[PDB]
This record gives structure tokens, sequence and C-alpha cells, in this order.
């Protein structure tokens, strides 16, 4: 047994370098230690899983030995269960032990995944620690344990996870819980869907308690030593350094946790008023805008009025970021925070005011009524002048002219319409230029002429929806081009495009051009030529099914007209899509449905296209 | 703190004046290190009264009684918030309610510490407050400052149920509901049980007449 | 709201001001 134990374990560690690992001696080993481990004890067994395993030899031998101990494993404890109510089942009580159950959780839990018996397994091993749970003392077992059951994606009863948390309070006084395992066990507890507050409220104060032990200890260090008497680049590195020194955790996941105790209604005054001074003002420039928005939602769930946070924020926004640099979804966020009536009024407004003006003036629907609800809460206060708010007027008359555009397209809802007019109307705003009352006229005839059947029918619902998915993908928040926009939209704006025929396509991405100049992304724009060269090349397009495979879908066959292929050709004009107006392809597709359908000038004009483009 | 959402302001005074009756002993301080650690912890303290002065300031928007805002300035004071902005909206309110005051239901006790706790440029603009607090701390109650906090709670504030009742109280709140449940035409089981309840009446709560009132109404 | 987790707390409590914004007589008697 020794021997072939210290054998195995021997390989095992020898298969590290996946240059070690051979057939032969798998083959020669694995099956006469399925054979034999009836006579090895569980200890061993443990022992001889815990070995790093190779993913070949755990793909063909690995699982069915898993399967085969852990059944085992079972046997013995359900051996040892009935005596406390080859020799092993015989010694089964000594053999199944708390430390055997930790160990067991720790391993298979990183190495299991969703299975069934795995899934019956694991609730046997949890039946067994709730039954020798008291014996542990280092609460990062615990930690440890909960992580594997996050990774094996299998969610314990409830029950278990309050026992859990208990004994994370009852053991937190002999060895304290760091504040990242904290914050991993509040990702997974979250995760798996534990209501449980208690819990919460537990980790939540043993984070805030290390933070402010680390922060009264270099305050302490200051006052004895006192006693006993790229530059912006290095300054954001020293302060990002600082926070985790003293948080033990990234500003990132230090905001989500803000912004999910603000989820869950906490109050503002004990998780954001002691962290303020010390951590999020210090570090607040060199925070990712994704933290920098994530931050001004938590503030703005946990409601809080407290002008020493509110005005450093609007002052760094103001004159350390600069109106190109900071999204205006930030902005926005930041208005609506102090839009309430109970928020004291910041001395540093108008800074806020002219930030806006500046944004929302250099870039160029529903964002235009929110922003026009929130101007009108602002103007509610009497603590605003009137000059301060005579910009905010020319905004709202620069969202009424765009609305005029947008209602002669045919694009923008009536509804959203109805209530900018209504917002217009209990403002008494001064429309000093009469373009809200322009707006009005129109609507009325549109009220009055077509109707919101006629009007809806001016265009396509295709093109529509589809125009909707472009500027959600585009105006999704990348804070910036910092990051990277997520594969999963990539997949859910492929497969809308799939969907959808060339044409109308087309036409979206024409009315957005028309509508919003130089607004496109370069990755919405590569992924439209993408799917239209794909769409009029012949060869199909690659379309992911509900079982995630890869299927080449032929083109549809677009019947075009006379007509229909003329604006194809306008459309093709006046896209702005350079790599669609260039290809090839599509204008000997163009010249191929003109020759079927004979017509000269669009004949003419793919030729000369093609001659420019060789 | 972290439970204190819609606090009563009486609640509030007697969650202060628990938290000034708790505080540590004084002893000489070791100038190196623990008195670093005094003011450590003295900061954090400060925080929570901030946090109290708060509610505070929303007590005097939505409007208090003047022994209120007496009590939570003493209790303040004695552990210690030196704004000096808080104490003149404390002196602008008592201000406004120095005409509609009696002297006779304050407390004489609480007059002389508030008045010490107020500065004198504080009491130099405002003369009629000062005034006030020396009728009061002339002519007033005494005793009230050393009642244990759920008395001072008790006494103040009734109708509040909030400390367990006692055995007696019980007895009296079992006869008023079997007075309820009897039928209003038999008078002398009625006169029974009343007679039974001012037997007690000295022992049981002032404001639970307001019930057994009722019960002669019904 | 979840921090709640069913507490009335000081809104729902017994407190004097509670029981003093209702006009029924207290007739019946708790």
């Amino acid at each position: 047994l020794e021997e072939l134990v210290e054998a195995v374990t021997l390989y095992l560690r020898a298969t590290k370098n996946p240059r070690l690992v051979s057939a032969d001696e798998e083959h020669i080993f694995f099956p006469v230690l399925m054979e034999r481990l009836n006579e090895f004890h569980v200890s061993q067994l443990l022992d001889v899983v815990e070995c790093h395993w190779a993913r070949s030899t755990l793909v063909r031998y690995g699982t069915t030995f898993k399967d085969m101990v852990r059944d085992r494993i079972a046997l013995i404890a359900t051996a040892a269960a009935k005596s406390a109510s080859d020799l092993i089942i015989l010694r089964a009580a000594e053999e199944m032990s708390p430390e055997t159950v930790l160990r067991c959780i720790i391993v298979m839990g990183m190495s299991a995944g969703r299975r069934k018996r795995d899934l019956q397994f694991f609730q046997a091993m949890g039946m067994f620690l709730v039954h020798h749970i008291n014996h542990y003392k280092d609460p990062h077992e615990l930690v440890r344990v909960l992580t594997a059951f996050a990774r094996a994606k299998i969610v314990p009863p409830k029950r278990f996870l309050a026992l859990l948390g208990r004994r994370f309070a009852v053991l937190n006084k002999r060895k304290k819980l760091g504040s990242l395992p904290s914050y991993r066990a509040f990702v997974n507890l979250y995760k798996m869907g534990h209501d449980q507050m208690n819990t919460f409220r537990f980790l939540a104060d043993c984070i805030l308690e290390t933070i402010d032990s680390n922060i009264k200890a270099e305050k302490k260090r200051l006052r004895l030593a006192q006693l006993q008497s790229d530059p912006h680049l290095l300054q954001n590195l020293r302060a990002r350094e600082r926070f985790k020194r003293l948080t033990e955790l990234k500003p990132s996941m230090f905001t989500k946790l803000l912004l999910v105790l603000a989820r869950f209604g906490a109050p503002h005054q004990q998780y954001l008023r002691p962290t303020t001074v010390p951590l999020i003002l210090p570090t607040l420039r060199a925070f990712p805008p994704p933290s920098f928005t994530r931050l001004l939602r938590a503030m703005s769930l946990f409601r809080t009025t407290d002008l020493d946070l509110i005005e450093p924020v609007i002052d760094f926004m103001a004159d350390s970021l600069g109106p190109t640099n900071v999204v205006p979804a930030d902005v926005l966020q930041m208005v609506r925070l102090v839009a309430p009536p109970d928020v004291p009024v910041p001395r540093n407004l108008v800074k806020l005011i002219s930030l806006c003006e500046a944004v929302y003036s250099s870039s160029a629907p529903g964002d235009m009524c929110a922003v026009a609800v929130v101007l009108l809460k602002i103007q509610m206060k009497d603590d605003v002048p009137l000059e301060a708010l005579d910009p905010l007027t020319r905004l709202m008359e620069f969202f009424a002219e765009r609305m005029y555009l947008l209602m002669k397209l045919h694009i923008v809802s009536l509804t959203h319409v109805d209530v900018f007019t209504d917002l217009c109307r209990q403002q008494q705003h001064p429309d000093v230029s009469g373009h809200i009352e322009r707006l009005c006229a129109e609507r009325r005839r549109v009220n009055d002429a077509e109707g919101d059947d006629e009007y809806y029918s001016q265009l396509d619902i295709d093109v529509r929806e589809t125009l909707h998915r472009i500027l959600i993908v585009n105006d999704y928040n990348t804070y910036g081009q910092y990051r990277p926009t997520p594969g999963v939209l990539q997949v859910d704006f492929k497969q809308a495009l799939t969907e959808v025929s060339a044409f109308d396509v087309l036409e979206a991405a024409d009315l957005f051009a028309q509508a919003f100049s130089n607004a496109l992304k370069p990755a919405v724009e590569r992924h439209l030529s993408r799917s239209i060269i794909a769409k009029l090349d012949g060869g199909g397009e690659e379309v992911i099914t509900e079982g995630n495979s890869i299927v080449l879908r032929p083109p549809r066959e677009l019947l075009l007209t006379r007509e229909d292929l003329g604006k194809f050709v306008c459309l093709l004009q006046r896209t702005p899509l350079r790599r669609v107006r260039a290809s090839p392809v599509v204008w000997r597709f163009v010249e191929e449905k003109a020759k079927k359908l004979g017509m000269d000038d669009v004949l003419r004009v793919v030729e000369n296209k093609l001659a420019t483009a060789v | 703190a972290k439970t204190a959402s819609d606090i009563p302001m009486i609640q509030l005074c007697a969650a202060l004046k628990c938290f000034v009756r708790g505080l540590m002993q004084n002893v000489e301080t070791q100038s190196l290190d623990e008195q670093v650690e005094h003011e450590l912890e003295k900061e954090d303290m400060d925080a929570f009264l901030r946090f109290c002065v708060e509610n505070l300031r929303r007590g005097f928007a939505d409007g208090m009684e003047v022994k209120c805002v007496m009590a939570a300035t003493e209790s303040l004071y004695q552990l210690g918030y030196t704004s000096t902005e808080f104490y003149e909206q404390v002196a602008r309110y008592l201000g406004s309610k120095c005409s509609s005051a009696s002297a006779s239901v304050n407390s004489s006790e609480t007059a002389t510490a508030v008045c010490l706790a107020l500065g004198e440029d504080i009491l130099d603009r405002h003369p009629d407050v000062h005034t006030f607090l020396l009728e009061v701390e002339k002519s007033g109650l005494k005793g009230e400052a050393s009642l244990s906090p759920t008395e001072w709670m008790n006494k103040n504030d009734p109708a509040n149920f909030i400390t367990p009742l006692t055995e007696i109280q019980q007895e009296g709140w079992n006869i008023i509901n079997r007075m309820v449940e009897t039928r209003a035409a038999d008078t002398e089981k009625l006169t029974a049980l009343a007679n039974e309840y001012v037997a007690i009446l000295k022992s049981t709560r002032v404001d639970d007449l307001k019930y057994f009132f009722g019960v002669f109404e019904e | 709201n979840p921090w709640n987790d069913g507490d009335a707390g000081w809104r729902g409590a017994a407190t004097g001001a509670r029981a003093n914004r209702g006009r029924g007589g207290f007739r019946r008697g708790r």
C-alpha cells in the first residue's frame, strides 16, 4: 500500500510538467490503482487526489477516479453515521474526520463543476459539515469552502449559509478575518442568493473595522512622531498604493461594495461619512471612470446630503477633469444628485451648470426629457439666480430645436414630445425664440392631419429597432474607450444584425449619420461593414444558434425593385461606412441587379465606382 | 447610530443621558502614547455627536419642546460639542420660545448647567434667553437631575410603552380589559371593577387613565 | 428595502410621538 501510494503520488507530482505526462505510465498505474482502491484509507485517497492533475490525465482517468473515491467516501461516511447512531468500514467512525471533510471540500470544490453526481455528493458532505462544523477554528478555511462552493455553482441550503455566517461571527475574535477574504465572502454570499442581511452587516463591519484600525494606526504613528519632534501620474500611483495599503482592496472593488450597500438600503452616515475624508477624497483623482460612475450612483442611492463630500467632487470634475473628458452620464448623475430639495446647495453650482452647457453644446429623445425634468427640479429651488438659469433656458431651446428636427424625421416617439411639452408648460419657460411654440404647432398638425398611426407608418419598424440597438451599443458606458465593448454585447449586436436584412441596416446607419455627425464608434462601424459584406458576398453569414454552434446561413435573396435599388445606391452613397462604400462586392452585386432590371444610370455609377476602387 | 431613523426627540434625549451616565472614569494620562489614543477616540465620539446634532437640527426644523432642547444641550456639552454654531441655533430657538414658556415646568439644575454651557457672548447677544434661564434656575423643579433615564423618559413623556410593565400595572390593565368585556347593563360588576382599579391607582401609570375614562364613555 | 429586515423600528414603535397621531378615543382599549 505505502509503496503504491508513494509511486502514484510521485508520478502525479511529476505530471506538473506537460512533457512528463505519458500514456504508457498512466495506463499502467491508474487501472491497477483503480482495482485496489478498496484497500486504501480515506487519508491516502485524499493525498492521491490532492496532487496536481494534468488535463489529459484528468479527462482520461481523473474524472472517474474522483467519482469512485467520492462514492467510497460517501459509503464510509454512511457507515460511520450508522455506527454513531476491508476493515475500513469497521473503523469508519475514525476515518471520517472533520479535517478530512474540510480538505475534501477544499479539493473537490475547486475541481468539480455543474454535475448531478457532484450535486448529490456535495449535499452529503454539506450535511456532514453541519455535523462537524464546531471543531474548525480558522475562518479562512470557511472562506475557502465558500469559494469552492461558488466555483462549483451549487447553492447549499439557506440555514447552512446562516450557520457558516454565525461561525464567522464566533471565530472572528480568536483569529481576525482579513478585509480581502471578507470581500470575497461577501461577493460569494451575494451571488448565491443569501437573503439574510445579518451576514452582510457582519461582513461590512469586518471590512470597516480593519479600515478604521489601519487609519487610526497611521494617525497614531504621525502623532507620536510629532510628539517626539509625470508628477500627475506619480501622484495617482501613490494615491492608489496608499488606498490599497489602507483597504487591502482595489478601488473598483471598494466602489462596487459601496454600490451594493447602497442598493441594499444601508444608511449613508455609517458607511460613507467615516471613509469620505481619508479614503475617497485623496484617492478620488486616481479613480477609473467606471469607479467614478459607480461611486456617483452609490451617493445617489445613499441619499447623501453632505456638502463635505459633494463640493470637492464637483471641484475635481470642473477643474481637474475638464468638460471634454468627463462622460455626460456622470454629469447628469451629479445634477440629479443635487436635484432633491433636501440636498443643501453647494457654492459651486454655477461651475456645474457651465460644465453642463459646454459638454452638451460641444457634442452636437428620452435623455433630453430627463434633462429637462431635472432642470425643472433645479429651477424649483429658491437659491438659484435667474441669470444662472439663463444658459439652461438656451439648453432647453436647443433641446426643443433638436425635437423639431427629430419630429420631421418621424423617428422620435410622440410620448416623449408630450412629456417635453408638459415640462415646458409647467416650467412657465420664457419661450423667447418661439421654437417651443413651433414644436407645439407641428405636434398639433401631427395630431390633426395624419395622426399617430400614420406618423408611425411613415417609416419601418425594423429600421427603428436597428437604430435603437445601434445607439444603445454606441452609447454603452465604455467610459471614454477605457473598457472594450463586452463580448456578450458583441454577440447580441451580431445576432440583431443577422436577423435584419442589409437594406434596413443601411437605412438605419444613414439615419444615424444624418441625426448625429461623427458619432459612430469605429467598432460599431466595423461590425456593420462586416455584416453588410457578409450579407452581400454570397458566402453566407456566421450565426450562433441556441446550441452555441456556428452555422453558415445562406444570404437571403433581397428582392430589390428599380426604385428600391436606386434607394439602395443612394444610401450607399450617403452612408458613413467607408469600407462598404469602397467594397467591390457590393458594387458588383448592384451591377448584377441593374443588369437584371435594366437601368443605365445606376450601371454607369457602379462602373465609375468600380474603376475608382481598382 | 446605525438604527436611528425618525428618532423622537424625547428618546434621543434619553439615549444622550444614558451615554452621558456611562462615561469613562478620568485618570492621569500617560503623556506619551495613550493620550494620543484618548484623542483618537475623542474624534470618533465627536463624529457620532455630529451625527446626533444632525437629528437635533431636524428636530429644530419640525419643532421640539424646551425641555428636550435643554436636555440635549446639557448632554452635548457634557460629552463635548464645541461648535459654537449649533449653540447659536439653540439660543435663537429659545429666544423664539422665550415668551411662550413657563419656568415652573423646566428643571433648575438643567437650567444652571445649560447657562454655564452657553457662552457668555451668546447670552450677551440674546438677553431674553438669559433672563428665562435665570428665572428657571431660580424657580423651577428640583430632583429631576438624579432621576434614572427610564424614569426621566416616563415622567417627561408618558404613553411611550417602551419599558416593561410591573405586576401592578399589568393587574390594572387586566382590570381595564375585563371592564371592557363586561356589558354596559351590568352596573354592579363595573362598579366593583372600578373600585378595584382605584384602590391601586397610585401605583399605575398616569397616562393609562386615558384608557380607563374611555371605558366609562363606551 | 431589504436592510430593514422586517423591523419597522421607530416609525412603527410604541413611542409617544406615534401614539399621539391618532383620534380613536381610546374607548375599546388595548
